[PDB]
């Protein structure tokens, strides 16, 4: 975005920078280890309340 | 860009009174500055006033002025603001240029005083573009 | 980065008057400081003037100086704001220089004063990035 | 951490008058203090002077002085703030230096008097971080 | 926990003055206190200064002291607060030390006065902690 | 429990003037109290002082004094405050003691004024425990 004032003129040179850098890392795990003992023929239970 | 600034001198009031032979005593028998105004043409860029050289000093009608040296000053920092008309525009100032409401007028007037015979003044400076200006106000009596 | 201030010296009234032979007495039988104004232009940065140095002194036209050891002073903090615009400026300071806002004007102006023949002085001092300065005012009388 | 303080002494009107052979009587017949400002730089640390020595006395052209044995003066509580500027300083305080807010600014000008020939004198003093300071106030007049 | 106060002399309309062999008179015919001021430094404790020792008199130049035997005083209750700053201090109090907002300031001035020649003081007292406290303010004048 | 008050004495204008063999007349031909401040320190009781003793007396350097049988005085109700502070203080009240807001400070100044050599008092009274209370307040002049 560049502009041009005939009317006026600045006093040398400035540059006025501005610096930015950012940097992340993340990691999540989650495990779950379930064991149920149960027989051959086992069938449902109805109680749901 | 254009330069262009008018000045109004005003040289009224400016020789001291000397020539009475007569006197404000009892009976003739006991007792025996210029304004110069800046302002800057519609179109007209600011400029700052640095000095003057007077390239013609004239007592009576004699040329005791040496163009060879002038008598420069150095001693001026008047501000001639632009020649346009904004909204933001304060006291002495000049509008950016680009307001979108700007138009062309007069300059702001601002004034100096020197305390003087015809001599031909030259006023210098440099513009906003800080490119050499100068004004010829030759004339001035007194 | 730029310094570019300058100086309305205004030196009238420097020096006092004595040549009467005359009186203000019954009938002629009895009774036998300059302002500087410092101002920053548009884009400049600020300063500060800690003395001046006078390398030209000629009373009556004699060169009453010695360039080689002039006479130095060391006795000033004086401040020119940086010759912007903004905001959120106060009275005397100046702009950071990243207002989104911010303008190039004229400073503010300060002014000193020297009770003080013509003199040729050199102020020196240092700018808002700590570099040296120097600015000459040649041609006050008196 | 760095120190800087700037001084202005203000020499006008510390030598008392008394060269009048003439008088204020009839007709020539029968009758026959300087103020230091000092104002720390943007960037500085507060400071507070102590005192001063006198490292050369001259009056008239005479070093009646002794540098072995200089003049102190141990009877100055004066408080120079930091030269920072910020939402929440008081009138002579510092700012802590983490507002978030905080600019580079100069200081806020403290001054001392001392009643007074051509001395050189030598404030001394200790920073907000507790180390010695010095500064030299070179060609003050009578 | 450490002390930390200074103090300001001020040392000028001390002396009566005397040495007129004119006078007041139609033509020389017929006619033939310093205020202390204590402020804590940042970090400081509280103190009360209980009294002075004069270590050292000399009139013109000679020790008419006999430090064997200094001349006390035990007339003083001041109290200089403790150097901090924070929102619930009064006038003449010192802050808890806890208030989440404290700050390091300098302490608020107070004031004494002993109408009085080179005398070396020494003021004595106990901190906020009930210690004992010196503080010699040597060179004052008259 | 413990008591600590502290007083300041300013025993300045408390001697009459009269060594003027000179006089106020047309030209040297015709005409030929201290204030005690009792203040409580931080952490102490209130006190009531009844009276004094006159332990020393000593006129121009003689011991007129028989400290065998004092001069004592029993004409004093002065209350001391506790030496705390808290919200709901009176002027000329001692805080309870259990306020959840109650610091330790300086307790509010009570005076009382002898018109009177140097004397050494020792005042006298009771805490608000009602326990004997004693302070000496040697060195007061004239």
């Amino acid at each position: 975005a560049a502009t041009f004032n005939p009317t006026q003129s600045f006093l040398g040179f400035n540059i006025f920078p501005t610096l930015t850098a950012l940097e992340t890392q993340g990691l999540t795990r989650r495990v779950y280890d379930g064991n149920v003992t149960m027989q051959s023929g086992q069938r449902s239970l109805s109680a749901t309340g | 860009g254009r330069v262009n600034v008018g000045v109004d001198v005003g040289d009224a009031g400016s020789e001291q009174v000397a020539t009475l032979t007569i006197t404000p005593e009892k009976c003739d028998d006991k007792g025996v500055p210029v304004t110069f105004t800046f302002t800057a043409r519609p179109g007209s860029e600011a400029v700052t006033i640095e000095g003057y050289r007077v390239l013609s000093d004239r007592l009576d009608g004699v040329e005791r002025a040496d163009p060879k040296n002038p008598v420069e000053n150095a001693k001026m920092n008047l501000y001639v603001p632009s020649g346009y008309a904004c909204e933001g525009l304060t006291a002495g100032a000049s509008c950016q240029g680009n307001e979108s409401d700007i138009r062309i007028a007069n300059g702001q007037p601002v004034q100096h005083q020197i305390y003087f015979r015809v001599v031909d003044l030259e006023f210098y400076g440099f513009s906003a573009n800080n490119v050499p200006f100068t004004r010829k106000v030759t004339g001035i009596v007194s």
